[PDB]
DNA sequence: ATCTTAGGGTTAGGGTTAGGGTTAGGGTTAGGGTTAGGGTTAGGGTTAGGGTTAGGGTTAGGGTTAGGGTTAGGGTTAGGGTTAGGGTTAGGGTTAGGGTTAGGGTTAGGGTTAGGGTTAGGGTTAGGGTTAGGGTTAGGGTGAT
DNA sequence: ATCACCCTAACCCTAACCCTAACCCTAACCCTAACCCTAACCCTAACCCTAACCCTAACCCTAACCCTAACCCTAACCCTAACCCTAACCCTAACCCTAACCCTAACCCTAACCCTAACCCTAACCCTAACCCTAACCCTAAGAT
């Protein structure tokens, strides 16, 4: 009812164990060092990217939800088109 | 045959994609055929999918298709490959795929 | 003790052969309000669009691992770099 | 409550006729739902292109014709532009 | 013959404006009203899809906005956004 | 005319139009040409205004595509906007990597 | 006609892309890569001129083909 | 006589400040009929359309010899070779 | 190259979750009557294409020279793989509560429907400035004493 | 550097041709008008998202040895760069032929709209079979003896 607690630094919630998993997905043997931070750096933009997108979509609805539809139409608009989420 | 996609031979329903044609704004008028015609490219299109995939959960030993038997479907075909290529089938996973250079020697 | 590779190989292998998510689902549903925050405020979220947006990324990422180990071995390398992410995003057209 | 629109009904039918063993996940329905619908826009929205092009007021099977042929594959065009010629060939028999 | 439709009588009243001791090729004009056209159904389509997806059946200027918030980059967008805003407010006043 | 009623050079009567023939909708607001019609307006002034600086630059008073490339390439915003876009008759910016500089 | 794009004609080419050194393998790779742009291109450009009921192709149809294959020109009354 | 890479770097400022086309207008015309010919006979071609063609190839190729060059420069090299073309024209998706 | 050892691949049936069969029901597609405007014939204007002549001269092309980039191979650190352990919070199924989306009822103004009125801008013509083209020049590095 | 070597930009010459100023009339936009419904308002339902409790063992993080991929010099090799001069061929400059595009005139017939209509298909419910999970199971191949 009465506050919301101070969300700051979640960047460092996407782990170097996180990080190394999507590398082996991609096929990816040894990786460097400097790479996990270089990672959370172009997937912070990717999501500002996608998000404020989607809030925009969100906002023109006058709702305070966003909804998996906006975030598909979203990916849609950055040409990252999403099956399966609706739509 | 009382409905349109009896008459065309169809499973697809010529009758909702005409509808969808005039309410999705594309053109002032929707021909005859041009439901038909479409609901008939669906259905290919489907059924094509539909294969590959059925083929795909039956090397699983699976039963029932899930999102994993559609990508491999989609990425091991050509064409579904090139159709499909800017589209991300959540789910999915990727093709099992390990580059040369990265084998023990 | 396995050898340097051993390892890896088994990880590929064990990760391209599965669909999973490969982040968990807390950290990066902080990570999403955190951002969304930052464009406005008061807003909740749909279950599903942030999972939505989890598959988005993960996929994304992949792909740009894939690009990313292309340049590395372009250049004669096995291990991805900066450099190598850098180039892939330069020829994607995101720079 | 709203009602939702699915082509759900139709993937079942065309998964009996092409596997009439294998069955289909509620996440895979959503994929198979989610090309369905993008298919239908990619080919209507160049559809709908065509005839600007041409002055032509309506979007006849000759506009999802070309819009097949330009949006489609080699090999999956030429059967899709045959399998959609039969239907409509049938159509205007009955 | 058929009639031609263009912008160069609106490029040039606006060269005029920004520039006016500078002229405008006959392929530089061929250019700004390829931008035109092209900016022209960037803006509406989005608009149209807007309308569509909030199961509306008409375009306002309020899906033009969100439309130039999603397209445009953004500086431009805020500086589109507010000339935009104006000439709707101007419009009203004077009927 | 509609344009003079907002402030306008471009067209607020003929964008309506467009906007109608053009298939996107059913309905078209009052206000939507005019701030489409202002927003394109705004665009062809901030090309115009680039171009013809890159046209002083290179002492000619006639802006051809070769001075609307450069400045597009030259903005980090135009340059994004028309990122997937060709400007027939623009050539490139000139650039040479640093690598390939005499040692 | 793929060989009258000379090797010459090749080398300025690369000299606008800033490349200092150029392959000789690269003058025939290049040949491959033009051709496949070109047939995708005029394929999509006559399938528009077949709609239209023509035998000439128009500068609009090469100018809806480039837009199609996401290589939008300006400058061509598109 | 100039030291090997003077010319070529003379050369790159020649054209990249310049816009006129680096394909004679000939070869390329036969080349594009050739090319329709094989798609549908008896084809006309309008001169914009051929030159709208022309423009949209050289734009195309001097964009990847940009890139091609990046991946040559990448793997510690000066000259663009087939693998740097195809490395560009695979992550561009163009090539799986 | 033999021999231990830790990997996933496998089997088992436990056992849960899920899909597909099933009901009835609510809305959408189909029917068949009238409607008008896009489109389709018709001829027949006419624009714009390809055809085929010609004269250099710009440019392409083979074959001269050495330059230094690509490549190989060996040796050098040191960087990221792999092991373990102690936290360390992610993930599980809980629980309630009201901010939020939204059915669904009601009214009004916005927008389209019409046309006939002015008025803007397409289509043309044409004189004259801006670019073009050719020369000799200062300007600025290139390659080598 | 210091010396000659090329070349390209810098000015000022005069010419080709296209901006853009011009006129006129066409068609497009604009202010009369009724007229219907989409969107606005207001409600409440009702889900659903947020945050709240609970425990835990999955999964992370932190540092430890060192295996080996990264990157250094250098040395061998020839790939292609520069320079040239014979020569093919692209380029304007020029003409007519007439197939192809498209004007716009008559007239038909398609796709629209309308209400009542029945039939699919949405959704809400229910069981049983696919598949999920963890128990050992041998096989296999990693990597020291
Ligand atoms: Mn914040
Ligand atoms: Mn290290
Ligand atoms: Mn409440
Ligand atoms: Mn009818």
């Amino acid at each position: 009812k009465r506050h919301r607690k101070v969300l700051r630094d979640n960047i460092q919630g996407i782990t170097k164990p996180a990080i190394r998993r999507l590398a082996r997905r991609g096929g990816v043997k040894r990786i460097s060092g400097l790479i996990y931070e270089e990672t959370r750096g172009v997937l912070k933009v990717f999501l500002e990217n996608v998000i404020r997108d989607a809030v925009t979509y969100t906002e023109h609805a006058k709702r305070k939800t966003v909804t998996a539809m906006d975030v598909v139409y979203a990916l849609k608009r950055q040409g990252r088109t999403l099956y399966g989420f609706g739509g | 045959a009382k409905t349109r996609s009896s008459r065309a031979g169809l499973q697809f329903p010529v009758g909702r994609v005409h509808r969808l044609l005039r309410k999705g704004n594309y053109s002032e008028r929707v021909g005859a055929g041009a439901p038909v015609y479409l609901a008939a490219v669906l259905e290919y299109l489907t059924a094509e999918i539909l294969e590959l995939a059925g083929n795909a959960a039956r090397d699983n030993k699976k039963t029932r298709i899930i999102p994993r038997h559609l990508q491999l479907a989609i990425r091991n075909d050509e064409e579904l490959n090139k159709l499909l290529g800017r589209v991300t089938i959540a789910q999915g996973g990727v093709l099992p795929n390990i580059q040369a250079v990265l084998l023990p020697k | 003790r396995y050898r340097p590779g051993t390892v890896a190989l088994r990880e590929i292998r064990r990760y391209q052969k599965s669909t999973e998510l490969l982040i968990r689902k807390l950290p990066f549903q902080r990570l999403v309000r955190e951002i969304a925050q930052d464009f406005k405020t008061d807003l909740r979220f749909q279950s599903s669009a942030v999972m939505a947006l989890q598959e988005a990324c993960e996929a994304y990422l992949v792909g740009l691992f894939e690009d990313t180990n292309l340049c590395a071995i372009h250049a004669k390398r096995v291990t991805i770099m900066p450099k190598d992410i850098q180039l892939a995003r330069r020829i994607r057209g995101e720079r | 409550r709203s009602r939702k629109e699915s082509y759900s009904v139709y993937v079942y039918k065309v998964l009996k006729q092409v596997h009439p063993d294998t069955g289909i996940s509620s996440k895979a329905m959503g994929i198979m739902n989610s090309f369905v619908n993008d298919i239908f826009e990619r080919i209507a929205g160049e559809a709908s292109r065509l005839a600007h092009y041409n002055k032509r007021s309506t979007i006849t099977s000759r506009e999802i014709q070309t819009a097949v042929r330009l949006l489609l594959p080699g090999e999956l065009a030429k059967h899709a532009v045959s399998e959609g010629t039969k239907a409509v060939t049938k159509y205007t028999s009955a």
